[PDB]
């Protein structure tokens, strides 16, 4: 958990193609948008 | 060098191919399907079958497909989003083959054995609690399942009471549905097309007809609210946005930059962000608010997402959508226009200019449309949107069913009556 | 031999007595703490206050309150609803007064130690996951959460993300606000009132008026759905009841009696219940459904529950829902109206037969008009109803903004828009 | 958990004064209507 205290906040989703594109990999792993 | 080149078969996979000059090469395999292929009894299979990538198949032991592409160095994602299911592949010129060999067996010969399938369930958790740590995904999933009623309002991942009932059967039955010829897409970023073709003929032709999951769409307006213990709270508010490549959706993507605040630069505050402004000017200090835009084939979901605190919630919600009514009242001068415009056309080329995005962006527009469109003619595209235009789509929003989802201490979040 | 008495004092507490003939008597102080007096920010702390009856006070330890009771074979019920919290003491006739002080300590000498209170904490948990195995109880509860937005539609049962975070100054403040003596209404069932009084006059005068945690009632029609893998899937549908104690209300209990399938008969089927036969008709075999009726100070709740298959759940609901449709297209005949009523006159009558019934239905009335009505009485009121009234008010059912909440898969469950 | 195939069914909600009534006891313990 990180901490979202300050202005920096600078999140909300919106891509072209993709929207909220959740990946899997062997290796790495993450949620995008 | 040599364009791109794409092909539909006998069978209607697409398949594109681009020899680059530089040293890395990344094949991936696009199947049609989406979370919104499931049903009531299928939901959570898609994400599963996501994770199983590395199970034993037919041509090749679950050890081996690692081990492999260890050997080699290469990176095997398995992507998926509610609508398609990109199968990516990297590695190096000389292992493309080696790896080749790999993506077939994993998408064409998946063998789901009860052991194996079984040890993987738990996985499922451990995906979905690490997923779940960005308020960002469990209120933009509430979104989708309280905007729509049937197909795209299923979520991503696996719903608690699913996960080790996903059982080998369902698993077998989603690839044999939904992996099929007709919603395929190869899309090779360093590969020989006349060589992919062959490849392409030789292992990707199966049949299945799409909607066996049971395909359609429909919005309806609802609300999601998920009471928490955090300070801040986030809500997004949307409606009915216009669907995918068609002249309104294009439309509110440039209605959506006007107001969309994606910060370009660090430690920046939007001076542009009309929503930002007029929010933070009836805003408290420490507030974060942005634009939210989403479009599928056969429906979208325009309007804004918030992150406020407990008592800020409804005067920050409230703030962003008058604003928007604005732009509705028809209030939107043309040097706004045309700033949003360039925005758009800025970003759009940058998503391109990378390897992974470029094989995104054609494998993408392989399941929808047929063929790729070049940068330029999209350029174009948008550019044709008319600052009347934007406007009429945000008389849109305002005037068609509501539907929020929002999470935190909710004793200052407006309700659908509220605003 | 001598009939009950109440008492108003100068504090506004509520007293009342029946030296009874049997040999066991039952004290139980009802406090007009319900779970509609949380807010965002204290919700579950009546769940935890529920669950801390037996922790240290000020005159008695938490041991010497457990064994002490079981010393004497006493019992100490604290039940609790959305608008009361009846704290029941239980014990023999020579015994109320080594009971009665531990009563009194529970209840105005609360010590809630931070290392007790954190002991039970986990109990919460417990508590709450055995409840929740009735799909009654989530169903119920999510009703409540999505008719309300504010204060009836909090829930019994703490919520997850609460748990061990309820702290003792919750706890105590609760405590002090809401346990006070306008609110409170003594009530013995084998005790002398003389002597109840005196104990009365000489404990429970503490100071705190209504609202100190935000009270206030209000209706706004909502959903709220539960997918499961269960076969079976259950649903609620409900518009605004009318209020407690008042005449439209009364109506609806008869009208809910005209519909209202709760078996009178063992292994046997309804031959009464409408909504049973209408439902019946158009369903399939198993399956099963009742007439819902609530009713609370400042609003109410009526409608149907309905228990059905996957592929039943619509057909049933709506079937359901027709019926209910019928009486208020105004078709009722006189004969029906007349066994509903003496239906639920003979319940009523049933409900006070038994000591504990009794108790509750004195205590009940305390809380809400400052009295005691005797059944008699009460029995006129009912029969007072107009044949026509009750079509009148299931109207009202009809043209009343809809509230659902269903559990299991749902596929075929209807929605707002639905029916 | 108990099996609830056949036509036994038989539970909604409905009383008089007490409606989703749930008691905690030092000794027994339930959920009503």
């Amino acid at each position: 958990k990180r901490s979202v205290l300050c202005r920096e906040s600078l999140r909300g989703q919106a891509a072209g193609r993709p929207l909220v594109a959740s990946v899997s990999l062997n290796v790495p792993a993450s949620v995008r948008y | 060098p040599q364009d791109l080149e794409f092909t539909r078969l006998p069978n209607g996979l697409v398949i594109a191919s681009l020899e680059n000059y530089a040293p890395a090469s990344r094949i991936g395999l696009f199947i049609k399907a989406g979370s919104r292929y499931e049903n009531s009894n299928n939901l959570g299979t898609s994400h599963l079958l996501r994770l199983a990538s590395s199970l034993t198949t037919k041509g090749a032991s679950s050890f081996k497909i690692t081990r492999g592409i260890e050997a080699v160095g290469g990176k095997l994602s398995v992507t998926s989003t509610r609508e398609n299911m990109a199968y990516t592949v990297e590695c190096l010129r000389d292992d493309v083959d080696i790896l080749m060999e790999f993506l077939l067996n994993v998408t064409t010969a998946p063998e789901f054995r009860r052991w194996e399938v079984a040890a993987l369930q738990p996985q499922l958790r451990i995906d979905k609690a690490v997923a779940l740590q960005n308020p960002q995904a469990h209120v933009i999933e509430n979104l989708h399942a309280a905007a729509y009623r049937n197909a795209l309002a299923n979520s991503l991942y696996c719903p608690d009471y699913r996960i080790g009932k996903v059982t080998p059967v369902e698993l077998h039955d989603y690839v044999q549905n939904h992996f099929t010829s007709a919603r395929m897409a190869l899309i090779g970023l360093g590969v020989s097309h006349p060589v992919l073709k062959q490849v392409a003929e030789q292992f990707l032709n199966i049949r299945g007809g799409l909607g066996l999951s049971g395909a359609k769409a429909k919005y309806h307006g609802g609300e999601i609210r998920e009471q928490n213990g955090d300070s801040l709270v986030h809500a997004a508010l949307v409606a009915e946005s216009a669907a995918i490549g068609s002249a309104e959706a294009n439309a509110f993507s440039v209605l959506q930059h006007v107001l969309g605040a994606g910060p370009h630069v660090k430690r920046g505050s939007n001076a542009t962000s009309s929503l930002y402004q007029a929010v933070a000017k009836g805003v408290h200090q420490p507030f974060d608010v942005s634009a939210f835009n989403a479009s599928y084939s056969d429906s979208g979901l325009f309007g804004f997402y918030t992150i406020s605190q407990a008592a800020s919630a409804g005067d920050v919600i409230k703030a962003a959508y008058n604003q928007v009514k604005t732009i509705a009242q028809g209030n939107l001068s043309n040097p706004d226009v045309q700033a949003a415009k360039n925005k758009l056309k800025a970003g759009y080329l940058m998503s391109v200019e990378s390897s992974e995005g470029f094989l995104d962006e054609v494998g993408s527009q392989a399941l929808a449309a047929g063929s790729y469109t070049p940068p330029s003619t999209v350029l174009q595209q948008i550019d044709a949107v008319a600052d009347a235009d934007v406007i009429n789509a945000a008389k849109k929003f305002v005037s068609g069913r509501k539907s929020m989802a929002a999470s935190g201490n909710l004793g200052h979040t407006p309700f659908i009556d509220e605003l």
